[PDB]
């Protein structure tokens, strides 16, 4: 399946502030109106390769990144288990279908804790540039299961990670039990951007400068 | 853990074949029965390591053969310096590596 | 690839011994010394023997409560003394070792002394 | 020291001054940063590896040195980034009567590579005959334990050793002052001028 991905997937790029100033950055971003992948209970396998844009409608719980699993490589693995959310880089034994699936924990060079925030739709982005992990997120109340809203909301930074691993596939982690759930992806793209940052300082909208002649303009 | 050996003198002409043989009344573990001899009064010096090599620095004409229990040890050329009082050893065990009685090489 | 001991020591029955042996030529590896007992006229007998690097020495079931068979990594040297010295102690005392070619040891004890007359009188 | 307990520190900040101005450890230099200078550095992973040795063999935890220890038990590497700590405790581990718990790896095959930790207490096999682990000639069990006793001198001593290793989440800190407000100051903010 797929979906328009009408105007989200934008996030604040560079952790300063800015007041009723239209801004202009060149940075992995989301392109407006593409088709993102719409996944309704399965999880199958996707590339990584830039960068990702998830959202969904406590189903799912964690993902898992990395490139050659079952061991071999080092895996980041963030699974959010009962009010705090655990990442590690252990080179887990992946499983043939996870879901108990954080079994097999070896060589662990990076370990972190930290505690999670709760119609409502969830929005994250998860890139990897310079060595550095990074999660941006928000948590939006909608009122429609059809499509992704047309409205506009920009993504704080959540999480910093200093990795430095390669990466080119993800996993995603929902807990079984044996009601289905669904969710969209849609892959970043290094386009330039023009943001309107409000009198609070907060991204009220944006244009991209690639997508028609009115916007370039 | 005990070792008896056999004829307590070899009184037999030079120059010829003669026969040493160390019978254990227990069996030798790892086959760790090295000879030795010894001229009477002054240092033994090994012959035989690990119940059949050759030591280093010893020439021909010695000879260790066999594992476990049977045992010999074969000298070839009978010079008249090879009349001398020949060991043997246990140092596999763990106590008492325990030797022989010995023999004399007698003319 | 020599071992030097010490020379004779004319004791008393009641004293104690105290034999020495010097390895020259080259230091203690892990070679594994025993040490000989000859009475003169008598076979050659076991007293004990020292792991050199270790220090685990393991003397004989005669010998079990009244010989020290010590030795030190320092000065290349490996030592015995024997208790009470009884008149049935009059002997010749050779130290043996077991040559180690580094990768590796060997399993005999080639190099030995030259023997100390430990006389009881 | 050959079971040396390895610990990953991360994700801090690691305040070093609380250790050299501690006056308490006898035997401390650093290699490859000078330690006054590696308060203000960043590192990604430090490993603090910790044993306990006998007095003497402290010089033996050094990079391109040969011995005992640093051949059979812990072997530093010769490009060794990070930095050794060594105190004197006799008044903990030298107890009375002989302290026998702490061992040390004396046969081996071959020297250790850096940062290699070996578990094994197999029958070291010194000659040509294997003898399937059982104890005897040319048969050394190679943990010969240390005998720590008050009695002993200053260099039989034990000496608690930890041992610093440095390969971006781990360091120092800072401040100065407070804020100063309505007057033309210089600030530096998080490393903006």
């Amino acid at each position: 399946a797929y979906t328009n991905s009408f105007t989200r997937g934008v996030y604040y790029p560079d952790k300063v502030f800015r007041s009723s100033v239209l801004h202009s950055t060149q940075d992995l971003f989301l392109p407006f109106f593409s088709n993102v992948t719409w996944f309704h209970f399965d999880n199958p396998v996707l590339p990584f390769n830039d960068g990702v844009y998830f959202a969904s409608t406590n189903i799912i719980r964690g993902w898992i990144f990395g490139t050659t699993l079952d061991s071999k490589t080092q895996s980041l693995l963030i699974v959010n288990n009962a009010t705090n959310v655990v990442i590690k880089v252990c080179e887990f034994q992946f499983c043939n279908d996870p879901f108990g699936v954080y079994s097999s924990a070896n060589n662990c060079t990076f370990e972190y804790v930290s505690q999670p925030f709760l119609k409502n739709l969830r929005e994250f982005v998860f890139k990897n540039i310079d060595g550095y992990f990074k999660i941006y997120s928000k948590h939006t109340p909608i009122n429609l299961v059809r499509d992704l809203p047309q409205g506009f909301s920009a993504l704080e930074p959540l999480v910093d990670l200093p990795i430095g691993i390669n990466i080119t596939r993800f996993q995603t982690l929902l807990a079984l039990h044996r009601g289905a759930a669904a969710y969209y992806v849609g892959y970043l793209q290094p386009r330039t951007f023009l943001l309107k940052y409000n009198e609070n300082g907060t991204i009220t909208d944006a244009v991209d400068c690639a997508l028609d002649p009115l916007s370039e303009t | 853990i005990v070792l008896t050996q056999s004829p307590v003198t070899l009184s037999l002409s030079p120059g010829e074949r003669a026969t040493l043989s160390c019978r254990a009344s227990q069996s030798v573990r790892n086959s760790l029965l090295a000879w030795y001899q010894q001229k009477p009064g002054q240092a033994p010096r090994l012959l035989i390591y690990a119940a059949s090599s050759r030591a280093t620095g010893i020439p021909d004409r010695f000879s260790g053969s066999g594992s476990g229990t049977d045992f010999t040890l074969t000298i070839s050329r009978l010079e008249p310096e090879d009349f001398v009082v020949y060991y043997c050893q246990q140092h596999g065990s763990s106590p008492p590596w325990t030797f022989g009685q010995g023999t004399k090489v007698e003319f | 690839m020599q071992l030097v001991q010490s020379g004779p020591e004319v004791k008393k029955p009641g004293t104690s011994v105290k034999v020495s042996c010097k390895a020259s030529g080259f230091t203690f590896t892990n070679s594994a010394m025993q040490w000989v007992r000859q009475a003169r006229g008598q076979r050659l007998e076991w007293v004990g023997w020292i792991v050199v690097a270790s220090g685990n020495a393991n003397s004989a079931r005669r010998f079990h409560d009244r010989v020290t068979i010590t030795s030190d990594m320092s000065t290349s040297t490996a030592y015995l003394e024997l208790s009470s010295l009884r008149s049935e102690d009059t002997a010749v005392y050779y130290c043996a070792l077991n040559h180690c070619s580094n990768t590796t040891c060997l399993d005999g004890f080639d190099i030995w002394g030259q023997g100390t007359m430990v006389s009881v009188s | 020291v050959y079971a040396w307990n390895r610990k990953r520190i991360s994700n801090c900040v690691a305040d070093y001054s609380v250790l050299y101005n501690s006056a308490s450890f006898s035997t401390f230099k650093c290699y490859g940063v000078s330690p006054t200078k590696l308060n203000d550095l960043c590192f990604t992973n430090v490993y603090a590896d910790s044993f306990v040795i006998r007095g003497d063999e402290v010089r033996q935890i050094a990079p391109g040195q040969t011995g005992k220890i640093a051949d059979y038990n812990y072997k530093l590497p010769d490009d060794f980034t990070g930095c050794v700590i060594a105190w004197n405790s006799n008044n903990l581990d030298s107890k009375v009567g002989g302290n026998y718990n702490y061992r040390y790896r004396l046969f081996r095959k071959s020297n250790l590579k850096p940062f290699e930790r070996d578990i094994s207490t197999e029958i070291y096999q010194a000659g040509s005959k294997p003898c399937n682990g059982v104890e005897g000639f040319n048969c050394y069990f190679p943990l010969q334990s240390y005998g720590f006793q008050p009695t002993n001198g200053v260099g039989y001593q034990p000496y608690r050793v930890v041992v610093l290793s440095f390969e971006a989440t781990v360091c120092g800190p800072k401040k100065s002052t407070n804020l100063v407000k309505n007057k033309c100051v210089n600030f530096n903010f998080n490393g903006l001028t």
